[PDB]
C-alpha cells in the first residue's frame, strides 16, 4: 500500500496517494516552497516546488504532483536551477522595498528563501513602477499591510475552511486581486489572530506587538499556554524583562500547530496591571509595606481571628500552578480546615460529580480521537468559545468525515453544522430518549460532550443524574478502549485541582469563614465573602480579587515561574519560566512556604525536586509528564457517579444560559490587557462585525 | 476593484426581485443539480443587472441570502468577471475594441471620432447619464474589424465619420441602428460580396451516405 522511490539518488517508501513534497521532506532533501502547508488544501499558487521529473515534458510542481512508482525525482536540474532563480525574481518584483519596516525581519520565509535561490541584480529598475494596494482596515488584532502581499492564498484557505469565517476571498484579476472583504467590515473567528503566524511575508503581523522587538533580539522559551482548557504548546519570546509575544509550537495531538486567538494576545495584561510589592489595607486605602510586615500582619490577624477550623476559606482560581495548590492544601489541612473551594459560583460544595475515578473530570476520549469520531452532542457549552483549538478540530472532521452534531442549550453560531434540541433538562431527557439513544448505540467511536458551566447550575446533579444514566445504558458509548462521557473546563487548572482534591466537604460547605485565602480567583463577590472576613489575595495584577483584600501579595505569573499545567486531556506539561519575577512579585509556593513558617504549620519541603516528590505522592501521573493513559475504570466510573448525586438533585426549568459574558473578558488579563478592551467593543453586532 | 461605502450602495440600501425576475430565478436554478444550487450564481446576477442598471452591493447580498451562500464567495465571483459592472453607468453602455484585429483596420480614429463628439475619458460617462465609454478587447466579432458594442447590439464595420452619426443617433432616444452594421456584405460575406455558396439549394446528406449505417 506503500510506494517507493528515489529522490536523488535517496530511495524512500512513502503511503500511497500522497503529495510529492511530503516524500521530498521524509527524504531529507529540502525543497522550498511558500503555498503548500500541511493542515490546509492544497494549492499550486506559488510555483515554488518546482521539480525535475522523470517522464515529464517541464519542470512540475511537487507540492500537487502524486506519487507514483518507479519515480526518479531530481532537483539539482539546472533547467531547475535556472527555475528557482527565475520564480524568485518574478515573485520580487512586486514585493515593495518594505524589509527594514517590515515586521518579519530575519523570520520574512521569503527572504532566507530568496538568499539561497535568489538573483544577484533585479532588473525592475523600471520607470512607472510596480503595483500598490489598499490599507485594507480589517481589525484591531491584525495588522495589515497588504501591499506586501503575494497572494500566496494560505490566509484565505485557512480561513475558509479551518477556521470557519469564510469572510476573507480573493477579489480581482491579475494585479487587481486583493484579500478580504471588500466592504471593508471586521474579521472575527474565535481563532482570528492565527493568520499572522501564517502569511509568511509581513502582509498580515501584529498590531498591538507591531514594532516593539525584532527575531533576532529575542530569547525563545518553550512553554504552556493558560487561560485556555487544552493547555496548547507554545512559544514564548520575551526580550528578557517583558514578554513580547507568543507562536504555538508545533504538537500533533493537542493543538496541531494552531492556537486560541485569546492565548494570543493575551501578553498585554502580562506587563502593565501587576502587583510588584505587598500592599496592606488601611481602611479604604492600600499602602505598600515590607514583605515581612505584610506576611506579620497576616500571622497576626491569624493569631486575633483565630480560626480552629472549618472557618479558613481557601479558594484558587483559573490560572493557577498545580505545584503553587499543593503548598495551598498542604498548609490548610496542617492548619486543620479543609474550607478548599473552587472560584465557581456552585464551587462551595462538591462539583456535583466524583473527585473520585479522574474520568469525571477529564476528557476520555483522546483529542486525536476526534478524527475518528462519529456524532456528537454538546451540553450547555459553546465550544467555539471554551477551547476555540476543539472546535478546529470539529469543523476538520465535520469535513473529512460524515459527522452528527446536536447541540443543547444554549443556540451558538458555530462554524459547522448544529442541530438544537432544547433548552431545557427535561428538554434534553426528551432528546436522549427521542432519537439519539438510538443514533448512539448504533454509532461507531462516537463521544458526549459537557461544558463546564452546568456546575454553575445547583440542578448539575440531577443533569449529571440522566447522562450518568446513558452511558451506563449504552454500550456503545461505554467500551473498553475509550468512554464517551468527555467533559471539558474554562480554566488550565481546575482540572489540576480536580487532581488535587480541592474540594471542600459537605460539613465544610456551611461555616462562613473567617479566613479567605485568595489564590488568583478573580470571580468571587462580596457575596461569596463573610463581612469580617480575612482575605488575603495572593495574584499577580490588579483584579476585583485584589480590590476586596486585606493584604495582597504580588505572585508571579504564568510566564514567569516552572510552571505544571493538567489540561482536560490529562497531560501533565513543564512551564519553563521565560523570565524571573518582576519587582517584588516571587513564586507562589514559595510564598506559602514562608506563610507556613509565620504560623504554627512547617512544610517539610523547602526546593523544587522535593515538592516534586510531595507533587508525586499526591499522584505519580503529574510527574510523569504529558503522556496520556486511559481510564480502565470506565463502568465503575460512571455508576459511582451515578449513586453520588442519584435522586436528592430536583432539576428545575432554568434555561441553560450561556457560561461566559464575552470570550475577550475574563481570568483578569483579558480585563487587564487594554488590547481586549478595544476587542471587546468592537465585537458584539457591529455593522462591521455583521454578516448580512 | 473594491467597494466604497459612500451613497446608493450600502448593506442596508434595499433590494427585491421583479416576480417575474423571480420566476425566472426560480426557472434557472431548478437547471443545475440542488447539491450545487450555489452554481447557479453566475445568471441570477445577470438577472440583478437587468432589474437595477448596475451591480449593486445590495443585489450580491440578496443573491447569497437567496442561495444560502456566505457573501464572500458571491463578492468574488462578481468581482473576478468584467460584465458585472459594479458603479452605476449611463444608460448606453459604450464598449469599443482597442484589440488589434479592431486595431488594424482603424479603431484609433473610431474612438477618437467618439470622445470628440462627446467630452469624456474611456473610463468617464457622460454627465447626462447617457453614455458610458468603456474600452475593451477583442469581442468575438474580429472579422467585421471596426465594431463596438452597445449593451448587447455589437455595431460592426464603422467608419469614423459615419460612426459620429450612430453616436448623436443614440443620443437623440430612439435611434440605434437594426443591430447590424452600416448595410455592407452581411457578417461573414466578403467585402465585395458571396464568392462561394451560390446555390440555391441545401445539398442533402440523404444519397450522401456512408453506405455503412
Ligand atoms: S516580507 Fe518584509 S521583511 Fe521579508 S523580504 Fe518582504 S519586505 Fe522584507
Ligand atoms: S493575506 Fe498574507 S498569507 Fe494570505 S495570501 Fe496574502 S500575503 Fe499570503
Ligand atoms: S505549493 Fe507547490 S506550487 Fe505552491
Ligand atoms: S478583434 Fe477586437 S473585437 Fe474581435
Amino acid at each position: 500500500a506503500e510506494i517507493e522511490l528515489t529522490i536523488d539518488g535517496h530511495k524512500v517508501s512513502i503511503e500511497a496517494g500522497s503529495a510529492l513534497i511530503q516524500a521530498c521532506e521524509k527524504a531529507g532533501v529540502t525543497v522550498p516552497r511558500y503555498c503548500y502547508h500541511d493542515k490546509l488544501a492544497i494549492a499550486g499558487n506559488c510555483r515554488m516546488c518546482l521539480v525535475d521529473v522523470e517522464r515529464a515534458p517541464k519542470p512540475v510542481a511537487s507540492c500537487a504532483y502524486p506519487v507514483a512508482p518507479g519515480m526518479v525525482v531530481r532537483t539539482d536540474t539546472e533547467r531547475v536551477k535556472q527555475a528557482r532563480e527565475n520564480v524568485m525574481e518574478m515573485m520580487l518584483q512586486n514585493h515593495p522595498l518594505d524589509c527594514p519596516v517590515c515586521d518579519q525581519g530575519g523570520e520574512c520565509d521569503l527572504q532566507d528563501q530568496s538568499m539561497r535561490y535568489g538573483r544577484d541584480r533585479g532588473r525592475f529598475t523600471e520607470i512607472t513602477g510596480k503595483r500598490s494596494t489598499e490599507d485594507k482596515n480589517i481589525g484591531p488584532l491584525v495588522k495589515t499591510s497588504m501591499n506586501r502581499c503575494i497572494h500566496c492564498t494560505r490566509c484565505v484557505r485557512f480561513a475558509n475552511d479551518i477556521a470557519g469565517a469564510p469572510e476573507l476571498g480573493s477579489s480581482g484579476r491579475g494585479n487587481d486581486m486583493q484579500i478580504g472583504t471588500y466592504l471593508e467590515k471586521n474579521l472575527n473567528t474565535e481563532l482570528s489572530g492565527n493568520v499572522i503566524d501564517l502569511c509568511p511575508v509581513g502582509a498580515l503581523t501584529n498590531k498591538p506587538y507591531a514594532f516593539r522587538a525584532r527575531p533576532w533580539e529575542l530569547k525563545k522559551t518553550e512553554s504552556i499556554d493558560v487561560m485556555d482548557a487544552v493547555g496548547s504548546n507554545i512559544r514564548i519570546d520575551s526580550k528578557g524583562v517583558e514578554v513580547m509575544r507568543v507562536i504555538p509550537r508545533v504538537h500533533e495531538d493537542v493543538n496541531e500547530e494552531w492556537i486560541n486567538d485569546k492565548s494570543r494576545f493575551a501578553c498585554d495584561g502580562l506587563k502593565t496591571q501587576r502587583l510588584t510589592t505587598p500592599l496592606i489595607r488601611v481602611g479604604d486605602k492600600f499602602v505598600n509595606a515590607t514583605w515581612d510586615d505584610a506576611l506579620s500582619t497576616i500571622a497576626k490577624a491569624y493569631q486575633q481571628k483565630a480560626p480552629k477550623g472549618d472557618e479558613f476559606k481557601a479558594v484558587a482560581g483559573a490560572l493557577v500552578e498545580v505545584e503553587s495548590m499543593v503548598a495551598l492544601k498542604d498548609m490548610t489541612n496542617a492548619l486543620g480546615s479543609e474550607n478548599t473551594t473552587t472560584d465557581t459560583p456552585n464551587g462551595n460544595s462538591a462539583p456535583a460529580h466524583g473527585i473520585t475515578f479522574r474520568s469525571n473530570y477529564l476528557f476520555n476520549s483522546s483529542i486525536a480521537g476526534i478524527e475518528d469520531a462519529d456524532a456528537i452532542l454538546l451540553v450547555g457549552t459553546n465550544p467555539r468559545r471554551e477551547a476555540a483549538v476543539m472546535n478546529a478540530r470539529i469543523r476538520k472532521a465535520w469535513l473529512r468525515q460524515e459527522l452528527e452534531i446536536a447541540s443543547v442549550g444554549p443556540t451558538l453560531d458555530a462554524t459547522f453544522d448544529v442541530a438544537e434540541l432544547g433548552n431545557t433538562h427535561a428538554d434534553l431527557e426528551k432528546a436522549l430518549s427521542g432519537e439519539f439513544g438510538e443514533v448512539l448505540k448504533n454509532a461507531k467511536n462516537p463521544l458526549i460532550i459537557v461544558g463546564s458551566g452546568i456546575t454553575d447550575r445547583e440542578d448539575a446533579g440531577a443533569f449529571f443524574n440522566t447522562i450518568g444514566k446513558f452511558v451506563e445504558s449504552t454500550p456503545s458509548v461505554l467500551n473498553e478502549n475509550w468512554n464517551g462521557y468527555n467533559v471539558l473546563q474554562r480554566s488550565a487548572s481546575r482540572a489540576g485541582a480536580y487532581d488535587i482534591g480541592f474540594t471542600p466537604s459537605d460539613e465544610a460547605s456551611k461555616t462562613t469563614p473567617k479566613m479567605v485565602w485568595l489564590l488568583g480567583a478573580d470571580e468571587v463577590a462580596a457575596s461569596d465573602i463573610p463581612a469580617d472576613a480575612f482575605v488575603v489575595y495572593q495574584g499577580h495584577n490588579g483584579d476585583v480579587g485584589a480590590q476586596f483584600a486585606d493584604v495582597v501579595l504580588p505572585g508571579a505569573a504564568y510566564t514567569e515561574k516552572a510552571g505544571t499545567y493538567v489540561n482536560t486531556e490529562g497531560r501533565s506539561q513543564i512551564s519553563r519560566a521565560a523570565t524571573g519575577p518582576p519587582g517584588g512579585a516571587r513564586e507562589d509556593w514559595k510564598i506559602l512556604r514562608a506563610v507556613s513558617e509565620y504560623l504554627g504549620v512547617a512544610l517539610p519541603y523547602e526546593d523544587a525536586y522535593e515538592v516534586r516528590d510531595r507533587l508525586a505522592e499526591i499522584s505519580p501521573s503529574l510527574v510523569r509528564y504529558d503522556l496520556v493513559e486511559p481510564t480502565v475504570f470506565g463502568d465503575v466510573a460512571v455508576q459511582h457517579s451515578l449513586v453520588g448525586p442519584n435522586g436528592s438533585v430536583t432539576p428545575s426549568s432554568a434555561p441553560l444560559t450561556e457560561t461566559i459574558e464575552n470570550f475577550y473578558m475574563t481570568d483578569s488579563i483579558s480585563r487587564s490587557s487594554p488590547t481586549m478592551a478595544k476587542s471587546s467593543i468592537a465585537f458584539n453586532k457591529d455593522n462591521k462585525k455583521n454578516q448580512a | 476593484s473594491v467597494h466604497r461605502n459612500t451613497e446608493n450602495n450600502n448593506p442596508s440600501i434595499p433590494f427585491e426581485f421583479s416576480p417575474e425576475n423571480m420566476k425566472r430565478a426560480e426557472e434557472v436554478i431548478a437547471k443545475y443539480p440542488p447539491q450545487y444550487k450555489k452554481a447557479a450564481v453566475m445568471p441570477l446576477l445577470d438577472i440583478g443587472q437587468r432589474q437595477l442598471g448596475y451591480t449593486s452591493i445590495s443585489v450580491m447580498n440578496y443573491v447569497a441570502k437567496l442561495l444560502e451562500m456566505p457573501p464572500m464567495r458571491v463578492y468574488e465571483v462578481a468581482t473576478f468577471y468584467t460584465m458585472y459592472n459594479r458603479t452605476p453607468m449611463g444608460r448606453y453602455h459604450l464598449q469599443i475594441c482597442t484589440t488589434t484585429p479592431c486595431q488594424l483596420c482603424g479603431s484609433d480614429g473610431i474612438m477618437e471620432a467618439v470622445q470628440n463628439t462627446l467630452n469624456i475619458k474611456p473610463g468617464e460617462t457622460t454627465k447626462d447619464n447617457l453614455f458610458t465609454l468603456s474600452e475593451v478587447e477583442c469581442l468575438g466579432a474580429c472579422v467585421n474589424a471596426p465594431m463596438m458594442a452597445i449593451n448587447d447590439d455589437y455595431y460592426e464595420d464603422l467608419t469614423p465619420e459615419g460612426t459620429v452619426k450612430l453616436l448623436e443617433d443614440c443620443k437623440a432616444g430612439k435611434m440605434p441602428t437594426p443591430g447590424p452594421e452600416n448595410h455592407v456584405r452581411r457578417d461573414c460575406e466578403p467585402a465585395s460580396g458571396q464568392k462561394v455558396l451560390l446555390s440555391k439549394e441545401p445539398h442533402n446528406v440523404a444519397d450522401f451516405l456512408q453506405e455503412g449505417i
